[PDB]
């Protein structure tokens, strides 16, 4: 699996609303209505099928 | 996709029992006992008493 590192930029996630009919969308530790009000040291992103 | 597909929502608010009850349930009210220890049911208080 890819693990892509996300760092240095800012992160609106209501644009992922845009980007993908989503079928699960779920949180551990966080709610993903307050997303946009935290601040992160780095995100990491793995993508597979 | 799934995500996009519309839907059709129905919102029911209910208002708490406050003042007298206009809505109930499918329930059959009985007859009234007085001055002796029963269990009593009015408008969806539950209880035991005289
Ligand atoms: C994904 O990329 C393609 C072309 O690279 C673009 O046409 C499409 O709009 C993009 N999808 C979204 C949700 O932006």
């Amino acid at each position: 699996w890819n693990r892509k590192r996300i760092s240095n930029c800012v992160a609106d996630y209501s644009v992922l609303y845009n980007l993908a009919p989503f079928f699960t969308f779920k949180c551990y530790g966080v709610s993903p209505t307050k997303l946009n009000d935290l601040c992160f040291t780095n995100v990491y992103a793995d993508s597979f099928v | 996709g799934v995500g996009h597909q519309p839907y059709r929502v129905v919102v029911l608010s209910f208002e708490l029992l406050h003042a007298p009850a206009t809505v109930c349930g499918p329930k059959k009210s009985t007859n009234l006992v007085k001055n002796k220890c029963v269990n009593f049911n009015f408008n969806g208080l539950k209880g035991t008493g005289v």
